[PDB]
């Protein structure tokens, strides 16, 4: 298994945007020189749960500032944006980089998003689709030219063309059946998220298989990631209190059509929180869960900085 | 007295994508010591003109790979993208950087952008006002909401907060004395041509000067720039010769640019030749103008060797003898 950090960047009213972002940055630096091979980046808009709304952005800032570790977008929203400006970034990073950075994105989770940016919700998967094509001919090819329901426009090489064969490697977030079967069936890796269930990470899991399987699609080498969160204490009640505090506005904004205790809970005692023998349990379990072969971890959580490093230190001694 | 590198990504028939993007990447990474203070990024799409479309993403990458470096975009096409998530752009390059982020802009001048992006270029002059009165309320306050002809959405919350007061500090390509004065009412600093000469230099400044003068600024403290083709060598028509011969193959591709779907005396009035005749010209400009903050551009100097090479001339030759107005 590999293992990777990722940032969700969220603030609150004592810890601002701008400590946040700075936080990100010297976490970067730390780890380049650990074991973790990845560092994401989570994209979030008009809200506190998350401070970043162009995660290449952020990734092109992070390339710059590191040496070793992979650099990734974790789940770009391709439909509501422009695909031709999608494409033209991911080829930018692979270029600048020289093949360091890997291609996370996805659909909307936010219907307020798709309204804001104007972009209809009714054929949503549609659009989604009709995005990830033309982004995928440009990686592959160096050009795209659409004509459909929603883009339409003359022939065009997007620059600057890929540095890597196929374009850089590219992942989609697991957020409906609907997005799983169609990764399924094109053969793309999934990025299980650390917010859903682990009934739900394992039912997309199994429809991946299932799809692939039907369409004869060989994913025997595809390598599907999981993010969780970390937070460990030897204090595991601490640890649970800390994340609680944490995550109250994001249940709150993400899971508004659920008991909230009962999602607070769920979240708490499945993401890798607690004393560290809860914390390494919960997570053995939500991979077996999943089945996913790259493990990345948020230690956001852990206010005190060091206590956060010491748990980074444990983690990466313990891959090692 | 200022220094700026301006790198435009322009693909001469001799290189290939990669070589092109490897030699920004090179680039970008020499000019502070060249004694550069600042790298300024042109963006371009579709087109061997300008490999680089997304100057914020490349900024990031150089601010990223520096500690002290200014980078600015020189400049961003305003109207081909949603100004809500250019805010969130410039304020993520100004946190990030920590205020080393410096924000040029522009109307548009192809008209093949506006067409695959989905803009209307014959609005881009009241596209341009709108998207920088959405980003500048975002900059201010934290929040920005539309509802007018161009755009409309609701109030939202933009993220990250701005690092630096007002945001990061605007600079505008003015292509026509309405963009001069458009300018000049905010007192925003300009980026000069550098294909106009002395006297069309200060004539521009004066219009400028004019409106900002009634507006209240303060015409003496606004950064503005002078902008130049640069070829620096002992061999003043060695210089040219390279400067025409590139001159050649960058206009047509201009031209192509233009129809997908002048330049030429320019050598006379920049600073082409030895590092003595570079001096006389640029101080010629800074005499008349009274502008300290001067940016050239390397490019057409041939190889990354000798780009460099350039550079070195200029910083040992041409730097240290250009004076403030006096
Ligand atoms: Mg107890
Ligand atoms: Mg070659
Ligand atoms: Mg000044």
């Amino acid at each position: 298994m590999k293992f990777g950090l990722f940032f969700l960047n969220f603030m609150n009213s004592k810890r601002s945007s701008d400590q946040v972002i700075e936080e990100m940055l010297d976490t970067a630096h730390y780890v380049d020189q650990l074991k973790f091979d990845t560092l994401a980046v989570y994209e979030n808009h008009f809200s506190n749960n998350g401070v970043v709304g162009a995660p290449l952005t952020v990734a092109g800032f992070l390339l710059g500032m590191t040496k070793n570790a992979k650099v990734a977008s974790l789940n770009h929203v391709i439909t509501t944006h422009h695909p031709v400006r999608v494409a033209e970034e991911a080829c930018l990073l692979d270029q600048m980089s020289e093949g360091r950075f890997a291609f996370g994105f996805s659909d909307c989770e936010k219907s307020a998003d798709m309204r804001f940016f104007n972009r209809p919700t009714d054929s949503q998967f549609q659009l989604f689709s009709e995005c990830h094509k033309i982004i995928n001919d440009a990686f592959t090819t160096g050009y795209c030219h659409p004509n459909n329901d929603f883009y339409s426009f003359p022939k065009i090489s997007v620059n600057p063309h890929a540095f890597t064969e196929g374009g850089p490697a590219q992942f989609v977030n697991a957020t409906s059946k609907e997005v799983v079967e169609w990764a399924a069936k094109l053969g793309l890796p999934l990025v299980f998220r650390w917010d859903d269930s682990n009934a739900q990470r394992k039912e997309y899991a199994g429809l991946y298989h299932e799809v692939a399987q039907a369409h004869g699609v060989d994913v025997s080498q595809v390598r599907h990631k999981l993010t969780l969160l970390v937070n460990q204490n030897v204090d595991g009640e601490a640890a649970r209190a800390e994340a609680r505090v944490y995550l109250e506005e994001f249940v709150r904004e993400s899971y508004s059509n659920t008991d909230f205790e009962q999602k607070m809970g769920e979240l708490l005692s499945e993401n890798a929180i607690g004393t560290y023998e809860e914390s390494t349990q919960a997570a053995r379990v939500a991979i077996e869960c999943c089945g996913a072969a790259d493990l990345l971890m948020s230690f956001e959580s852990m206010e005190d900085k060091a206590q956060q490093r010491a748990v980074i230190d444990v983690v990466n001694a313990n891959i090692v | 007295m200022k220094f700026g590198n301006f790198l435009l990504t322009y693909q001469p028939p001799e290189l290939s994508q990669t070589e092109v993007m490897k030699r920004l990447v090179n680039l970008g990474k020499a000019s502070e010591g060249c004694g550069f203070d600042t790298v300024w990024l042109l963006e371009h799409h579709f087109t061997e003109f300008g490999l680089l479309g997304n100057p914020y993403v490349a900024a990031a990458h150089l601010l990223g790979a520096t500690e002290t470096l200014n980078v600015g975009t020189a400049a961003i096409v305003l109207p081909t993208a949603h100004p809500v998530r250019q805010a969130e752009d410039v304020n993520l390059l100004d946190q990030m950087s920590k205020g080393r982020f410096r924000f040029g802009i522009c109307r548009g001048l192809y008209d093949k952008d506006f067409r695959v992006f989905g803009t209307d270029m014959d609005n881009s002059r009241a596209l341009m006002d709108c998207w920088y009165d959405l980003m500048k309320e975002g900059f201010n306050e934290g929040y920005i909401a539309a509802d007018n002809e161009h755009i409309k959405f609701p109030k939202i919350q933009l993220n990250p907060s701005a690092y630096t007061q007002g945001g990061a500090p605007v600079y505008v390509v003015a292509e026509s004395a309405s963009t001069t004065e458009w300018a000049a009412e905010r007192g925003l600093p300009m980026i000069l041509s550098w294909i106009i000469n002395t006297h069309e230099k200060k004539a521009q400044l004066d219009l400028y000067n004019e409106v900002a003068t009634e507006h209240g600024y303060d015409v003496t403290k606004i950064d503005h720039c002078l902008s130049y083709i640069t070829s620096v060598d002992h061999d003043s028509n060695r210089a040219k010769d390279i400067c025409r011969n590139f001159l050649g193959h960058w206009y047509d591709s201009y031209v192509n640019a233009t129809k997908i779907f002048r330049i030429d005396y320019s050598y006379e009035i920049n600073p082409v030749g030895t590092p003595e005749e570079c001096i006389a010209i640029i101080q010629q400009d800074i005499d008349a103008t009274g502008i300290d903050n001067i940016c050239c551009g390397f490019e057409a100097n041939g190889s990354e060797e000798e780009i460099i090479a350039s550079m070195k001339l200029f910083q040992s030759d041409v730097m240290p003898y250009l004076k403030e107005k006096q």
